[PDB]
């Protein structure tokens, strides 16, 4: 349960967290894990 | 010193956003120019005595 810095309608990276850093254009796919 | 530069330049795609690595003090060009002027005056001395 979050309270600040994360409002409704946002997106969160949750899988594939090895070739990623803040500041690069990355494509989108829906997540495999629930 | 080139290996230290190469290590930082190989590590730089992993730093957080907003962090630069600067080189304020470096006595590499002092040594480099101080031996390069010796090589230049060696060449000038042999060509000039020729």
């Amino acid at each position: 349960l979050v309270t600040e810095g994360l409002n409704a309608g946002d997106k969160i990276i949750t899988e594939g967290l090895q070739f990623v850093q803040p500041g690069v254009e990355v494509k989108t796919v829906p997540a495999k894990n629930v | 010193a080139k290996a230290i530069r190469q290590t930082i330049a190989n590590l730089e795609p992993f730093m957080p956003q907003g962090m630069k690595v600067v080189y304020p003090y470096d006595t590499t060009p002092v040594v480099s120019a101080s031996i390069h002027e010796v090589v230049k005056t060696l060449g000038e001395a042999i060509l000039l005595v020729f």
